[PDB]
């Protein structure tokens, strides 16, 4: 009942087996673990901010369920 | 400068404007004229005017018809001497140019200079699918394909065929041994034939002194031909035939080289002769040593024909006859041109038919057919713009320089009108880029 | 192999 | 493989979290679909031995379910095409099915709730009438197993639908009487 | 000869010789030709040439010409077309759309370039095309309406429509800020511009031509033409599709006030679509003109209504003059269905007064032309066709009812609150 | 190795010179002299030519307290009208400097190349601030970009600062260790391609230049990024894979592809790009195999050719209108480059290309345009618009077509 | 203008496998038949026979979407044929744009699960939207979805004739 998997990204690609896979559904892009999930638009602040990060010196996007349970 | 090519690695680029450039050329015939008292510097100088051109194409022809008014200006002083030397340079460098150049330089000797066209390859990539032939009939297609191709460069530049006379000529020295039966099997006959055809169309031209010893090589061979195999000269007849009219055209043109000749070669001849005394046409060069009137009910039938049964029966006369008499097709070619847009489906595809045959007979007159069948591509008979789109790889082969009209217009046709013209632009498209450019 | 260009000899040991 | 989301041994959070993430997306593959919810609620019939087969029928021995299966009238569509009739697939059966020779048991009932709710407002005094049955193909198959299709046209009449549904959920087995 | 003349010169004109210069010196010639034997003088009879019917056998070949990149080939073009006769039998389906939608565009593309004076020619052969059949009549003006509310063209009728190495030279050493919130900043914003009297004279022109299309040939020395209710028929049902979708409550009978307030958003499109074109009032009165027309556009004045209703309800200024655009179109509406016989009278006249009330005054007088709509309805089968003049009349004073009692209480209830002010326009609304 | 093979003896002229024309006695020539003859208020460029040409023959341990003038005064060669000589003697003093005195040479030149309107400008990038952050010396005077000679020397501080930087992180890791390896390798991609991205966006052509010439200032900077983006591929192919997995503007598509001989390696990695679900990663990845299949013509360059036909062909029918109109507008223009390179993508070519078509044209008549350019089926050749997208993409296609025709038929 | 003469030419080119041509001249007899595609084409005219013809003429033109909006022109909607034609991806005509044709909602429902199922999500996303139309809900009033489908059949009629005329 449970079936923890997603639908295959291929595309059965025809010669009128390389793929094209679909947008990267959960993820989760470890910007700062990995260099080439960093758009081009948004390069220089993400390396100021992993630079600094590393340095002696996906948070914040929490379920709606878990958004405000105080207890 | 090192500098502006620093990091590359010298493998396989400025522009500058029209008065800059007729400037920098008067300058480059100015350094010659001074050099004169061969055309080694000329070339030295030539690559940087094709840098500075860029490949612009209108640089390039302005470039062209400023050197033929130079030339026309001095006529045959020391200048016009190297701007004849500058041109024929160029036209090498740049043969792409529809315009076969001025008579000017059909005088000049500089055709066999040591410089390289920029098509010379590719004329040898065709002549080479032209001489290689078997039993293939895939093979001879390929074989008239590339007959077509390089009998169109003759007419419109025959002046870079000539350059290739020798190769051919070992080529048909090569060829003559094998005896009757391999020959006619292997289409050996195809081969001669489209020579020969081909030389002819390098009329006034091949006579020159540069071209006669590849000239008399290829005389050598198809002599050689005729009297190795002189037993089957009957299926001959149509060589024969040619044959002797070029022979009659290079007595006509250049005499003298043609009586050596057949000097140098008079015993062969005199024994052929005896042996085949049914070659009347020899024996009358022996002794030297109409056809628009009988068109003339076939061509008002053919106009003034309404049923399609007329219309079949004059298209299928003029047919028969036609493969006995090529020569014919020219006079119904305005006639049948408007019979290429008939709705009716037989006597428009025997016309189709008719036209090309002609056209192949006749490159020069391929042009003429532009309008009819640039008209057929667009009407809105769709059977008619089949038909055209069926005979588009043939006649794209034939005309060559509104072959890019004519593709597009195919295009556009099957862009908008949902035929898919893909194979006929593809084969055609294919065809003319390993002329061209490869 | 970015350090040879694919048109050049192959150095075969 | 996906059909069913919230079987046994799901808790209720599980059953609303998968309820939220509904994505209409699939054919209207209905007997395909009905015949999978009939297995799974006869699924654990056999292991436990509730159904005596060949030892006489016993209304003590029941699992009171009811299927209230909540649709559009639009007809049903499969990869082949329209099947415009209602037809339970039997191409994989549950070992034992062969024993009652039907898919719906003893106490299982079927109730339909098709939507037809117009797209522009039509206001029309004939709403305060009772819930009509629709004409829909999964009616017959509502009527054989005890149940009844409800074509509700507006949200007062869903809330009316919902109001009698409630009241039809009761322990108890169907009897065809004659 | 002349036909094999014509098409071989055709054929060479399509392919790529001849050029553009004698592509253009042929087409006039033609069209000299062409116009020289239409003046029936004795040469014209003498000669026996009939360059009119060979022209016209070649008419899909000169119809792509109208379309050509060379201004004098098209005017050319445009000219021959205008004056050429149309083949003796008929135009084919696939002849009359190419010609229709080669001449709409000729059109609008030399209204654009040469303005108003270079027009006459694409008008005449567009008129010509209307006359020749009903389809032909429907094909026009549907095409000339559909490109003129095109968004090319529509501004000829008012209407409205280094990275990183500069993000290095402003980077101290920490972000600051935690990222850009979507594609950063927005662009400059659309500006226009254009002068107000070419607006004005390209919108004559257009309406000009629709009137010619649309008004019935002859005839008689006196007497000035009937606008045909089938042409402005055809021009109200293809403005219904070109505007809104004609989705729902598309019944000419109007619905409560309740399907008012449940159909806001298409209300809203159709209020936004008339603010931003203002030619579309212009073709809504040039409909009006045919009474039994605008009866059709049903759903176009019930949205526009809805939204004006909303937006005075909506309203918060004392003053209905806070809010231009929504006056005007408020007063240019109830114009229109005044125009259109949708109105008695004395609701006609109501928009003379709309500038001076406040906004919940002018919201309960279009709420009582909504109940009267209502009552009554823009039903085309209640306009009697009047055969004294050839012409639909809508007779209120049989209908019953028809000067609208209780709207004309509350509209004298109206005057009468803001008396100081409306003295004057008292009589306007008199019986 | 810059440094080093420069120090490498070529034929000892040099030591002749410096025997012959150092002995005259002109060594009077002083760091305070050159100052002053910086400090003119004209120009005055022969004294500082006169002093700068002797430096040449100068030594490199003796050159050292000329260090300082050089570097604070090479501001002041920004201006307009500076000798070309100048600054190529500046340019070979400086990498003598370089090969003697390395790191205070390089604290000092980018102290020195502020873009001096904030003046100080923050003069305090001491050696352990740019090992920290190698992209403060991209940080300069925008005069330098067309600067061929300072713009060299940046460059050569650039990559420097771009190993020192890795060493330095990795020390600093390793003792603060008292994974972060990971956080690590992918700063030290992130900045390379950083750097990589920067140079590439220095190489355009501003608007100015925007506002033919191909031998100017721009084309000697060009060369000069080509040269160092092939050290740093050689260096690393990975950092030229993660640059164009990033992309960059493809108006540097032909210089790159054609100034950056290690480029070929592209075609490995360019299937999986064709992969991507970024639309914009599938346009610059097509576009860059064009460029390297009119390069480089090879068989793998072709199978690869032939991928990106068929993707192209597979995807025209997954795209929405809006998406095929951003998709097909640049990568239309590839299909000439495939044709070009591969006479036998012929047929495929035309298939695509015949099937886009139609389906544009049926879009086309879909919804009522303006040009309308099914009734313009027989118009002429056109050669080199705020229109919808379906007549934009029509008319490129038409182009594309006529591309093709043009040069297979001459 | 002879709309029997020109279905008599349409059946003429279908017969030698013209099938441009042939539905060329199936749109100019709708054409004249209606005035323009204005009115809606006569039941005599644009028979099923007639509509099955211009279903195979798209068809064998890889028009596949063209020919899963004219199966709901017939008496009853060939569902079998629309479904056929849509599970191809060869298509010449473009897909997405005859989307706001459709009517049906089963038609838009096999689309909707085609594209999901071949994860071209976008594309699902304009089916979506399109079943979402409040116009084209099935429980309708019966003259309202007879209006929706005569504007529908209008405008695609429309489309088809500036695309083949």
């Amino acid at each position: 009942v449970g079936k923890k998997v997603v639908q295959e990204t291929g595309i059965k690609v025809r010669s009128r087996g390389f793929q094209v896979a679909l947008l990267n559904k959960d993820l989760k892009p470890q910007t700062f673990r990995n260099a080439y999930d960093i758009p081009r638009r948004n390069l220089l602040d993400h390396l100021t901010r992993m630079r600094s990060n590393l340095l002696k010196s996906q948070v914040h996007s929490v379920p709606i369920a878990q958004m405000g349970n105080y207890q | 400068v090192p500098r502006i090519w620093q990091g590359r690695d010298q493998r396989t680029v400025l522009r500058v404007q029209g008065p800059e450039l007729i400037s920098l050329v008067e300058l480059i015939l100015a350094e010659a004229e001074t050099r004169s008292q061969a055309c080694s510097l000329i070339q030295a100088r030539l690559p940087l005017l094709l840098s500075c051109c860029c490949g612009d194409d209108e640089s390039v022809r302005k470039v062209t018809e400023h050197l033929s008014g130079c030339i026309q200006q001095w006529g045959d002083s020391v200048l016009g001497r190297r701007c004849r030397d500058l041109l024929l340079q160029l036209y090498l460098q740049r043969p792409e140019l529809r315009v076969p150049v001025p008579e000017v330089l059909l005088h000049s000797e500089g055709a066999a200079s040591s410089s390289v066209c920029k098509l010379d390859g590719l004329i040898h990539r065709f002549i080479t699918l032209l001489a290689d032939t078997s039993d293939s009939r895939a093979l001879e297609n390929r074989g008239a394909d590339a007959s077509m191709a390089c009998r169109k460069l003759a007419v419109a530049h025959p002046l870079l065929l000539l350059r290739h006379l020798p190769m051919i000529a070992a080529l048909l020295h090569g060829r003559t041994h094998l005896n009757f039966q391999e020959f006619r099997q292997q289409n050996h006959l195809s081969c001669f034939l489209h020579v020969l055809g081909l030389l002819e169309l390098l009329q006034p031209h091949v006579f020159r002194s540069e071209h006669q010893g590849a000239l008399w090589d290829c005389l050598l061979s198809f002599i050689r031909l005729l009297l190795n195999y002189r037993k089957s000269s009957r299926h001959l007849a149509a060589f024969i035939n040619k044959f002797v009219q070029f022979i009659h055209k290079y007595i006509t043109y250049n005499a003298p080289a043609a009586i050596s000749f057949l000097q140098k070669h008079a015993d062969p001849l005199h024994d052929l002769s005896f042996d085949n005394s049914d070659l009347v046409m020899l024996k009358s060069l022996l002794a030297g040593l109409l056809t628009a009137a009988e068109m003339a009910p076939y061509m008002k039938r053919l106009s003034r024909g309404q049923t399609v049964e007329d219309l079949l029966e004059v298209l299928s006369d003029i047919d028969e006859m036609s493969r006995r008499r090529p020569e014919i097709l020219s006079f119904f070619s305005t006639n049948l041109q408007r019979l290429m847009s008939s709705a009716e489906e037989c006597c428009r595809n025997l016309a189709f038919s008719l036209a090309l045959r002609s056209m192949q007979n006749s490159p020069s007159i391929a042009a003429a057919f532009l309008p009819t069948f640039m008209y057929c591509l667009g009407s809105q008979d769709f059977e008619v713009v089949q038909t055209a789109l069926r005979n588009l790889p043939e006649y794209a082969l034939l005309c060559q320089e509104h072959a890019a009209v004519l593709l597009h217009r195919a295009f556009l046709v099957g862009m908008y009108g949902q035929m898919d013209p893909s194979a006929q632009i593809s084969e055609a498209l294919r065809i003319l880029h390993m002329e061209a450019v490869m | 192999s970015p350090s040879y260009s694919p048109t050049s000899p192959s150095y075969s040991p | 493989p996906y059909a069913i989301k919230a079987g046994w041994k799901e808790n209720h959070a599980t059953f609303m979290n998968e309820l939220k993430n509904l994505q209409a997306e699939g054919l209207t593959t209905l007997g395909q679909s009905l015949r999978t919810a009939f297995d799974l609620l006869n699924l654990n019939r056999l292991v436990t031995g509730i159904d005596n087969y060949g030892q006489g029928r016993n209304p003590f021995f029941l699992e009171p379910a009811i299927i209230i299966t909540i649709t559009d009238g639009s007809k049903l569509t499969t990869t082949s095409g329209v099947q415009d009739e209602l037809h339970l697939p039997l191409n994989s059966p549950l070992p034992g099915s062969e024993l009652t020779k039907e898919p719906f048991r003893w106490d299982q009932r079927l109730f339909a709730l098709v939507l037809r709710l117009p797209g522009t407002m039509s206001v029309e005094s004939e709403q305060l009438t009772g819930v009509p049955l629709d004409d829909s193909a999964i009616t017959p198959m509502c009527e054989v197993t005890g149940g009844r299709s409800y074509s509700v046209c507006s949200p007062r009449m869903l809330n009316q639908c919902l109001e009698s549904l409630v009241q039809k959920v009761q322990s108890g087995v169907v009897i065809n009487f004659e | 000869l002349l036909p094999l003349a014509f098409r071989s010169c055709l054929a060479r004109v399509h392919a790529g010789t001849l050029q553009p210069p004698f592509t253009a010196r042929f087409l006039r010639n033609l069209a000299l030709l062409v116009g020289w034997e239409q003046q029936g003088g004795e040469g014209p009879a003498a000669l026996g040439a009939h360059f009119g019917e060979s022209a016209s056998a070649h008419l899909s070949d000169l119809a792509p010409l109208l379309l050509h990149p060379e201004e004098e080939v098209a005017e050319a073009a445009a000219s021959l077309l205008a004056i050429c006769p149309f083949p003796s039998e008929a135009l084919s389906p696939s002849q009359l759309l190419g010609l229709v939608r080669a001449g709409v565009h000729r059109f609008f593309a030399s209204l654009r370039l040469h303005g108003p004076p270079g027009v006459a020619s694409a008008c005449q052969l567009l008129t010509r095309l209307s006359q020749t059949s009903p389809a032909g009549l429907k094909a026009v003006l549907q095409l000339l309406v559909e490109g003129a509310l095109h968004r090319g063209n529509t501004e000829l009728f008012g209407g409205q429509v280094a990275s990183l190495l500069d993000t290095n030279r402003r980077h101290i050493w920490s972000v600051f800020h935690a990222g850009v919130i979507g594609r950063g900043l927005k662009p400059p914003k659309f500006v226009q511009s254009r002068n107000q009297q070419e607006v004005i004279y390209n919108t004559q022109s257009l309406l000009s031509l629709l009137v010619h299309c649309c008004s019935a040939p002859g005839g008689e020395c006196w007497g000035a033409p009937i606008l045909s209710p089938e042409a402005a028929k055809a021009v109200a049902v293809t403005l219904v599709e070109s505007v809104c979708p004609d989705a729902a409550g598309a019944e000419l009978a109007w619905p409560p006030e309740e399907h008012a307030r449940a159909t806001v958003e298409r209300d809203l499109r159709i209020g936004r679509r008339f603010r931003e074109q203002p030619l579309l009032f212009e073709l809504l009165k040039l409909v009006a003109a045919a009474p039994p027309a605008l009866c059709y556009c049903s759903v176009l004045l019930r949205g526009l209504l809805a939204a004006l209703l909303g937006h005075w309800e909506a309203s918060r200024h004392p003053d209905t003059t806070h809010s231009p655009w929504h006056l005007e179109a408020s007063c240019t509406l109830v114009a229109v269905m005044a125009e259109g016989s949708l109105l008695p009278p004395a609701l006609g006249n109501m928009h003379e007064v709309f500038s001076q009330l406040a906004p919940f005054e002018v919201r309960l007088l279009l709420l009582s032309v909504w109940g009267f709509l209502r009552e009554h309805g823009p039903l085309p089968q209640k306009f009697i066709f009047q055969s004294e003049r050839g012409r639909f009349i809508r007779d209120f004073s049989r209908e019953g009812g028809g000067e609208g009692g209780p709207h004309l209480a509350v509209l004298h209830s109206v005057l009468h609150r803001n008396i100081d002010r409306l003295g004057l326009f008292s009589g306007r609304f008199q019986a | 190795v810059d440094d080093w093979i420069c120090e490498e003896e070529i034929t000892g002229t040099d030591a002749l010179l410096r025997r012959m024309l150092l002995t005259n006695n002109a060594k009077n020539h002083s760091p305070k002299q050159l100052q002053e003859a910086f400090s003119a208020v004209p120009v005055n460029n022969t004294q500082v030519m006169q002093i700068i040409e002797h430096l040449t023959l100068l030594s490199a341990s003796e050159l050292i307290p000329y260090a300082e003038v050089l570097t604070s005064n090479m501001s002041q060669l920004l201006n307009s009208g500076v000798p070309r000589r100048i600054l190529q003697t500046v340019n070979k003093l400086w990498m003598v400097l370089n090969t003697v005195m390395p790191r205070r040479l390089w604290v000092m030149t980018v102290n020195a190349l502020q873009p001096s309107i904030k003046f100080v400008r923050q003069q305090k990038y001491t050696q352990n601030d740019l090992m920290i952050d190698p992209l403060i010396v991209l940080r300069c005077d925008q005069r330098v970009h067309r600067c061929p000679p300072l713009m060299d020397i940046t460059l050569h501080m650039l990559n420097g600062y771009l190993l020192a930087s890795k060493a330095y992180l990795s020390a600093h890791l390793k003792e603060t260790e008292q994974t972060r390896e990971e956080l690590k390798n992918a700063l030290l991609a992130a900045q390379d391609s950083a750097a990589v991205q920067i140079l590439l966006e220095i190489c355009l052509p501003t608007e100015e230049e925007k506002a033919d010439n191909l031998l100017c200032n721009l084309r000697e900077v060009q060369c000069l990024i080509c040269c160092l983006l092939h050290q740093m591929y050689i260096a690393d192919p990975n950092i030229a894979k993660l640059v164009h997995f990033q992309g960059y503007p493809c108006e540097l598509l032909p210089l790159t592809v054609a100034g950056i001989p290690s480029m070929h390696i592209c075609l490995d990695f360019i299937p999986e790009l064709i992969a991507q679900p970024e639309l914009e990663k599938q346009i610059f990845a097509i576009q860059l195999l064009s460029h390297l299949c009119i390069q480089y013509a090879l068989p793998k360059s072709l199978s690869v050719a032939r991928l990106a036909v068929n993707v192209m062909g597979t995807l025209l029918t997954v795209l929405t209108q809006a998406k095929r109109y951003a998709f097909f507008m640049p990568t239309l223009p590839s299909l000439v480059s495939f044709c070009r390179a591969f006479p036998p993508l012929y047929e495929d070519i035309m298939s695509l290309l015949i099937q886009i078509g139609q389906v544009c044209a049926s879009d086309v008549a879909t919804q009522t345009r303006d040009i309308d350019p099914i009734i313009t089926r027989l118009q002429q050749i056109k050669e080199k618009g705020s229109m919808d997208p379906d007549v934009q993409l029509c008319h490129c296609i038409e182009r594309t077509v006529i591309e093709i025709i043009n040069m297979s038929v001459s | 203008n002879n709309h029997s003469w020109l279905i008599i030419q349409a059946d003429i080119y279908f017969a030698t496998n013209q099938y441009s041509a042939a539905l060329h001249y199936y749109l100019q007899a709708g054409a004249v038949c209606s005035d323009f595609f204005n009115k809606a084409v006569p039941p005599d005219v644009y028979t099923d026979q007639v509509i099955k013809r211009m279903i195979k003429c798209c068809s064998l033109l890889n028009c596949h979407t063209q020919v899963a909006i004219l199966c709901q022109f017939l008496r009853e909607i060939d569902y079998k044929t629309a479904f056929k034609s849509l599970q191809e991806q060869n298509s010449h005509d473009a897909m997405d744009s005859y989307y706001d044709y459709i009517w049906d909602v089963t038609i838009l429902e096999y689309l909707t699960y085609l594209h999901h199922k071949r994860g071209e999500t976008d594309k699902r996303q304009i089916a979506i939207k399109a079943i979402g139309q409040t116009e084209l809900n099935a429980s309708n009033p019966e003259e309202v979805l007879q209006l929706a489908a005569q504007r529908r059949k209008k405008k695609f009629l429309q489309a088809m004739a500036k695309l083949y005329f």
